[PDB]
């Protein structure tokens, strides 16, 4: 070559936990920390 | 982790749906498509199995994946089919001279058979049940059956003139026979070039696609002439050439294999 | 015990189902294979009839119930069927250049029709609904029609010259004619040779089964074009040999006389 | 119109809407020169006419039209009434042109142009193809990768190209949807056009007159569909065919129903 | 979402004023301007397209959504004209030796036809109201016409002495034929060289805008003798050049668009 | 079926299965050629068939296999039957084939393939190893360093391997669990494949009819174990070893259970 990405994405959605992802959405996860576990 | 028993599941409706399982059981999964040489003829190319893997690529399967096993004729492929994939797609020519061949063919890999051996020179045989055949692959198998009564004495042919038995196959790559389920029958084959073997078909084997690249939809799977079914996974298709059959396959591939559904066995 | 009438009669849902008729209505009844003389050939036996006999015996059908009766040709056939038998079973090859000769052999012996005689020079007749055809049997039948209008003259030929006629059949063994419903038809046919009858189409016959032993399933029995229906009493084969046809066919009588049903007249 | 419809299940059936759409609306015949051949006559189609008359269908609202052959056909054919019968005939070696034929007449396309000197194109999803017509369209692709380049294909020569059409006239190609292919075409003779396949064309009626049912009107090999009006017949003659036509017509035009989309005489909808 | 339905829509008046969609529409939509080839031979330049193009591209549309389409005359151009766009401009010059076919071809474009076919050797045809017409097309039709009386005989023309008809076209590429409403007509037409549709005028084609570079207002659209209508998409200009005209057309583009609007079918 | 198994121990010992797994299950004798040439007969089989008639298994459910030698049955056995038996000479210049024979036929193998030239492969656990059959496998092997290069030997010099095998028609190979090891093997010859060991095979009985047991089943010299399904006999002639066979049939099968994973016909499941 979006058409799997996106559907990736979706297998993804639900399996991700809810009281980590709160606790990892309050942190300023800025360049540096965005890309280095990439 | 129990094995070999089987016991009660139990579940609910209020389940959410799980996961998404395509674009991962593509990675964690090989397919194998069965050709023939016709393809490769008129295709006069090199680098075709090389550009249908990174056609696949896009559609997730990655390039150590993806499986080409070539194939002379039907009869060939149908001689000890040996189909060790976890998907297979299969395809298939059409031709009036050959529909039982490229049935038998069809009952056999669509199919899981358990299979016992059988000796003939000593032991005569009996079906007990309607799923219950005689299976015979080989160069070429000649099969003869005589049919006996309660005192092992033949009706309508000669247990030791050979010549009078009934014959139901004359020089085939692959036979399966199916009998009176009830009686007993002294059987006479070309042993030293072709092995028959007395299987039970098991419910089906949902690893494999059947695409009958050509004419009609013709396989009778089912021996007994009432049903004569049509499954999910034995396709069709009308064709000119070849490489628009596989950009097709490509193209149209995970539909094959929401089609096909990974073995139990 | 009122004969001709028909009265509404009762049931319930809190029976038990009864015993099995099965194994009873074989020693009861009849059965009628009709087998091509291409199969007694490619066999070569002169016990063969007895062979199946004995075999049918273990399936339960006595000796003196089975009947076989051979026919040279699928034409020779269709001329005058005479099946009077308690269950008929009829083997028939696919021939693409006998396909409406063999469909017609179907819509003729499948379903069950009224038939009245039929004066061509005499009178002038027409069809009344959707059932109503005529149904020409005998060695070679030339049918020509001309449609009129009301005032009894012609429309695209003439009722004095016969070469204006148009010409629906040509040399044909058996036709089953269907025109255009609500008209007056003047017909020419060589009524030395064949017989022509007004026949209506009433429900179906369900005592006769036809088994295609060859190709796709093509049998049209409906004249109308859209449904294009496949009963349950038209089966389908791929074969080989006739030893396997006749071996099929004997392991998968029942599911055949369960598929089939006695006539109600 | 966007807007929703409300209804209700205490009303009652309506009058027949038969031998009124018969009077206000118009029906064609495509039959093919074998038919006429065979005949051998002149007033047939006086006579059909007359037939029809009958059944309600009035003098100047039925209509013949010949095809020399089902390819013929198939290059560009111009459907423009309210009612269209179609008569062919089948053939193992014309079953993939009359499958393409089936695919364009039976369902309604939306159809844009392409520019292959000076562009390259792909396809978008599943309903979105190439489709071809004229003399002789000799079609090769090389698909190409993210970087304008060749797989298993050399942008130059033309003889490394994939040959997926040689000598046809109508052509549908269907390739991988995502990746940008490069095309080889006989710009001269043939016209390609990248069509998206819309909602089914009610207005059509199939009626294969030989063999068993092999049109494969969807392009994936997991549906084979057998559409309404999409008819099969045995023959001998073709007297008895138009006999049977006529005599169950009323059959025909209930499987069949007027379009929704637009008027145009075409067999394909164009918009650029 | 509905298709092919008649709903009844609702609205009010205190809705405000959206965004305009000029700038929006010029992107998402498609231009075709048709021009005379007199126009070309007076200009000479192989670049006057890319120039118009980069001219459009400043009044908004992009450099891949505007086409230029030849036509080598009026009558040439009234032969099967195939507009398939967005927005359509056609350019048309003033003779009066061609006042009435490119008053046709106005009425035929600028119009919404609903066309059936016509057998003019079986059927005799009659137009039901002042909107069904008959419209023919070709290289050079010759159409002749006999209107007939209560017991199918001709009004001053004879069924078989084809010279008796009266004649409407001679030797024109494009006619439109409005005969008195409710008498059968016969025809003849050399259907070889020409085609002719019976065709119903529906709502105008809002998509064509027609530009009469030349002399004064002579096209009448409707062909009832009272309205003359001059519609909103019917322009006039006076000329001495052309470079001025597509100068004019570039820098009224957005008037042009204002009064067209997308189809409705 | 991870599903848990749940019972109790008031219940009654059922019925025996025998007299009733005899009629519903088949029997298989891999047999070697010194035994019918010691034999020198035509009716041993049909002899056998009528004994075990006596014992309980009827007619049709023996059955004899030929094979010339160890290795020969080695090289791809086809093991199809509800009840397997092999009787196994013994021979000292034989121990490692026919020790590999036994780790390879009593328990059940997962097989992946490998492609020695576009890969470089390693093991993962102590069970995950390389079975290499044919008719003449000289192996060698380059173990690589964490930087990719060769300890003791050279990625592009073959003769610097070091040689584990030669001219043998079943190797199973294990090596240090966790580097990564380049081959070099006769591809044309032998096909290698990297398997791993899964539950036991609970459908084979070996019988050593020569000297004291050697067959070390465990790749490890430290377990050395001796299991249920694994007879020593000794022997003089082959008739007495038929006999006691016959005599003591339901023992084995009492020390032999029919499998659980799945059908199939060989001594290892593909799974690519
Ligand atoms: C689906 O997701 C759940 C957790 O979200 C996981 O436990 C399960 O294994 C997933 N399904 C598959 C087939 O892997
Ligand atoms: C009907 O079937 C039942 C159950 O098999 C049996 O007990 C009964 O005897 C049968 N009826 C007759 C008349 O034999
Ligand atoms: C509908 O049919 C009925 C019964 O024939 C008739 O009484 C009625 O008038 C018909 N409807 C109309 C609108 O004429
Ligand atoms: C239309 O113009 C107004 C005023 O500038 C602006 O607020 C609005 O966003 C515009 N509409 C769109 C769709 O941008
Ligand atoms: C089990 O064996 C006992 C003793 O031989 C016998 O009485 C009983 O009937 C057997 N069980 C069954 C189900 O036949
Ligand atoms: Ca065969
Ligand atoms: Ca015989
Ligand atoms: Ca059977
Ligand atoms: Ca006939
Ligand atoms: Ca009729
Ligand atoms: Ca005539
Ligand atoms: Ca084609
Ligand atoms: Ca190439
Ligand atoms: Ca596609
Ligand atoms: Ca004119
Ligand atoms: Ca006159
Ligand atoms: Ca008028
Ligand atoms: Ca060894
Ligand atoms: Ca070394
Ligand atoms: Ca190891």
């Amino acid at each position: 070559l979006l058409g799997e990405l996106r559907e990736e994405f979706n297998a993804l959605s639900q399996e991700i936990a809810m009281s980590q992802l709160i606790d990892l959405a309050l942190l300023p996860l800025d360049m540096f920390s965005m890309f280095s576990g990439i | 982790q129990n094995y070999g028993i089987n016991l009660p599941i139990t579940g609910s409706m209020d389940t959410a749906y799980a996961n998404s399982t395509q674009e991962e059981t593509f990675l964690t999964s090989t397919l194998c498509l069965y050709y023939p040489t016709e393809a490769a003829t008129e295709i006069n190319d090199n680098s075709w199995k090389d550009t249908l893997s990174q056609l696949f690529l896009t559609k997730g399967w990655p390039t150590g994946s993806v499986y080409f096993k070539e194939y002379t004729d039907i009869a060939s492929f149908s001689v000890d089919p040996q189909l060790y994939c976890d998907y297979n797609v299969v395809l298939m020519k059409y031709d009036a001279t050959l529909q039982l061949d490229m049935s038998e063919l069809a009952d056999l890999i669509l199919n899981e058979w358990l299979c016992n051996p059988m000796d003939i020179t000593l032991y005569y045989y009996q079906q007990t049940d309607e799923a219950n055949k005689w299976i015979s692959m080989g160069s070429s198998c000649t099969i003869k059956v005589c049919p006996l009564n309660t005192q092992t004495l033949g009706i309508g042919c000669l247990t030791t003139d050979t010549a009078t038995f009934e014959e139901v196959a004359t020089a085939e790559k692959l036979v399966i026979t199916d009998v009176v389920d009830g009686v007993n029958h002294k059987l006479d084959v070309t042993t030293a070039t072709c092995t028959i073997r007395n299987c039970k078909k098991l419910g089906p084997r949902e690893n494999v696609a059947v695409i009958q690249v050509g004419g009609s939809d013709v396989l009778d799977i089912t021996a007994d002439p009432t049903t004569a079914p049509q499954t999910e996974r034995m396709m069709r298709i009308n064709w000119k050439k070849w490489w628009q059959v596989f950009y097709t396959v490509v193209d149209y591939v995970n539909q094959i294999i929401q089609a096909m559904s990974k073995r139990s066995r």
